[PDB]
């Protein structure tokens, strides 16, 4: 595509877990790869203040995110993707497939998935 | 400077670039700072509010045209000194032209309008298209109108793929620019 | 305009910057108003009738 | 001074981005500002109220003539002082036409339109058609008829549309300019 | 969109309720938004005189609405769209969900379902 | 006033924007306007009772021949005063057509139209077409409407995108116009 | 006198349009009006009642051939007075033109039409065309043939959404004009 | 759509109906709208001599038909329409919904179900 | 028009701004109108036939 159209920048990020010792567990997301890259929706979005989403199924990407590919990476089950603004609140995607666009090994495209967006979520580390 | 004549936020506002940064502020007052380049030198133009100027002009046309490099002010008389001459003369010019008529023979007088002076914006309509035009096109989509009619004269595709005139500057700059 | 015999410019090339003017000449030939050829013959016709 | 004959609330309201948080206030007096003289320019027709003027004049032809550079007034006495006149003489101009007959000799005299309620609805036109191409056009892409993009393997059609005076906005001034003879 | 295809004339209003004292609840609708913005159908209307449209489902968008977007409004789960138009009955538009259009952030979509549309219609204050 | 000539109901029931209103009402407003000074100076018939004029003419086409900036109003003679003449001359004109047969030589008249009942139809309908396509054409989208055939050696996309062209005013009042 | 001529049903009837309140009687009033005064100005058969006129005669050549503004109305004496005559002479003018055989010279003839019916089929038809162009084609979107639309890159086709010429009628009065 | 189209003289009528005093119900059509409009079928039609038709879901439309827009007048769940032929015999639709075409107030699409067809049914009053 | 000889602008140029008029020169020869070939033929047959 239009390398003129990859016109958002983005942050891969992996998720890294661990429980509290209160008993709760707890998530962090460290960035590992910062680019640019094009998204585009192919869903609705259902908003509920607070701005999370409600979608249902929580398997249905609902965007799609196209960068340059890289063969030394690994886009797993757990891979975020921290999506800043500039006047707009921030966002954040989880990572549902990757497909290599055409096995040209160009561009990856991420099929991914709105959580939320709103204005106070945790960036990454 | 520049930033003062051009934010950057109106730049921003203008090509659509808010609410989804293309590429970065560094590369956008690089943009700017090129686009000022072929502005102002596609004018010819300079920037200054108001300049008093004073130059050695010449006589061709025997008869006895004058022409100067600026537009004089209406009412203000141009003053010439210098060369064969008595004393400095006053012409006042006609208004909105610079033709006159009658040991370096020189002229003085005040150009530009009276009051204050931004950059007449309207030649800079073009500068914020001309920055738009080159941010979504760095140089690999080929896009390229045609001038001519005819054809190439081989199978090339056509061409005027400039930029600042397949973008809708040279034509909005060209109201500040003389056609002799 | 300013090209008149008499004129500041008079006898230079005209450059134009763009926006290409189309001049096209106009002949005005008026060489036969009269029309010499269907009046000579007139003349000579009421000529030849009074004898001369 | 452009904000009592053109509201921004008038703009607002005609290229419909009264919602718009990207056009700011500033944004839009910059095109208001730059649009009121890129077509003020354009037909050479001053917007202030009957605005006096003084300038030089040169005599063309062997039978006289004065060409003016505003076409004065309807009615009003323009009057030629100066250049070997022992006193100011005054002529009366026919109306919209500024050709005139009989150390530089000069003429004084007052164009304008009589009244502050200032350009009429033609120009206004004109500036909210290019105001509009202005604020959702810019000059990135070349376009085709309707809005379509094309391809044409060729080179492009777009010599104009890109960013020029596309939209009837010139050609409505233009109903005002006044093709010579 | 055409500037000129944005016909119609919407107020976009955010729902309040609270709980009647004698046993009842109350939605109060109040204008947030005001603009113009162009409408088109994607599926029939069945009508039930008095107005009140028949639609099952109550989660099928009937109509989409597309006006300019606006990065710091977060068109919720409880948005309601009123349209006026001057020969017609207005109409009460609730909305199910919102798309940035191909992530240009200059127009919003709302996919919303027609309610009711009959000359008694509490209009939002 | 227009209102008596032509109210905004009937705009709004032939543009078909009774129910959806696609415009508010002062831009309607501001829209009459420009359609009402449009035709009135494309055809040359004024609207207003009179404008009494006074012109100063110069004789030429040795026959003797006037040109009028107006079209007089028809049964009233022009008056021509001053040039040399001993007294007022009056002559009658032709109607609809300013031209007559004979230390400056002025003429004084009046422009017609002085009921309000004559605008016949035409005006009308065409005002209500020029109006129709500027409800819908804010000057976003381009559309160019191709004039003689030879595509113009710039290379552009061609001329006459004109309101009040390319939709029917002209057509429409141009019965009314004449041909000489 | 149209309401005679056209009845607004005739017009509801062909038009198809009598269920849409858009169109109301005044507007179609005013179609029905702007397709009668461009029926006898694009034919010359004068729909107009009387309008009498009285405008100065420059005569022009030598075999005297008076030219008029508007037709006479076939069989009443134009007069003529002024210009150095002292008792005023009258001709009778050829019915359908506007040409007369022989300070300054005037005239005063009368023009119109009085009587009512006397309009024929092939007037209406085309009238009855160019306002059913009118109601549902005004001077927005400028379409192509068939009613259709276009993206012609190089420009549009033009000329297209002008009534009267498009649809019917100039073409359904010829049968009215001559040489 | 071409209005040399609308090739079809119909009678918008609505129902009215109580029950008979012997006990059974009765239903009156009262005509409302007459004008023209023009239909075209969607689905083929099973005729079952006596000239009902034989549909067994009596929920998909059959018909379409479009005519011109009126906003006062609101095509209810309880519209008729009856179409008189020349030497064809009347029919009577049900409407099943209403869709105003593009928005554009200019015509309406009535998708509608035919009942029957035979040269004694009960015309409109 | 007003270029005739003795006109207020005579002589001088034609400038159109915008809008393209056309003009095209008629020729009007008008100098054959009595056909000088088979007009002198006949006039030496009825002088011929006189004797002359």
């Amino acid at each position: 595509m239009r390398t003129a159209d990859r016109k958002h920048r983005v942050i891969v990020c992996s998720q890294q877990s661990d429980v509290d010792d209160e008993g709760r567990l707890l998530i962090t997301r460290a960035g590992v790869i910062q680019g640019w890259a094009a998204i585009a929706p192919v869903k609705a979005i259902r908003f509920s203040q607070d701005g999370v989403s409600m979608q249902k199924d929580t398997m249905q990407p609902t965007h799609d995110i196209t960068m340059n590919y890289n063969p030394d990476v690994n886009v797993s089950v757990s891979a975020w993707v921290y999506e800043h603004r500039l006047k707009s609140p921030p966002r954040w995607f989880k990572v549902l497939s990757v497909v290599n666009v055409d096995e040209c090994s160009r561009y990856m495209k991420i099929r991914c998935r709105l959580v939320e967006t709103s204005d106070d979520v945790t960036p990454p580390v | 400077n520049l930033d003062t004549l051009l934010p950057l936020q109106t730049i921003r506002e203008h090509a659509k670039c808010d609410d989804n940064p293309r590429v970065t502020d560094d590369l956008l007052k690089l943009y700017r700072e090129a686009a000022f380049e072929a502005a102002e030198l596609y004018t010819g133009l300079s920037f200054t509010p108001e300049k008093t100027i004073v130059e050695p002009i010449r006589l061709k046309g025997r008869r006895g045209k004058i022409i100067l490099s600026a537009t004089p002010i209406a009412g203000r008389p141009v003053v010439f000194y210098g060369g064969g001459l008595g004393s400095p003369l006053e012409l006042i010019p006609r208004p909105g032209s610079n033709v006159l008529f009658f040991s370096q023979l020189m002229a003085t007088y005040v150009t530009g309008r009276r009051c204050e002076n931004s950059v007449p914006a309207g030649i800079i309509i073009g500068i914020l298209k001309l920055i738009a035009w080159n941010i979504n096109n760095p140089g690999d989509e080929v896009m390229s109108v045609r001038n001519t009619l005819n054809a190439n004269a081989q199978g090339l595709i056509g061409g005027t793929n400039n930029g600042a005139v397949i973008s809708g500057a040279q034509d909005e700059w060209f109201r500040y620019r003389r056609v002799l | 305009e300013e090209t008149k015999p008499g004129g500041d410019n008079g006898g230079e090339i005209i450059f134009i910057a763009g926006t290409d003017v189309k001049v096209q000449e106009m002949k005005n030939d008026l060489s036969d108003i009269h029309s010499k050829v269907p009046l000579d013959d007139q003349a000579r016709t009421i000529a030849g009738n009074f004898g001369i």
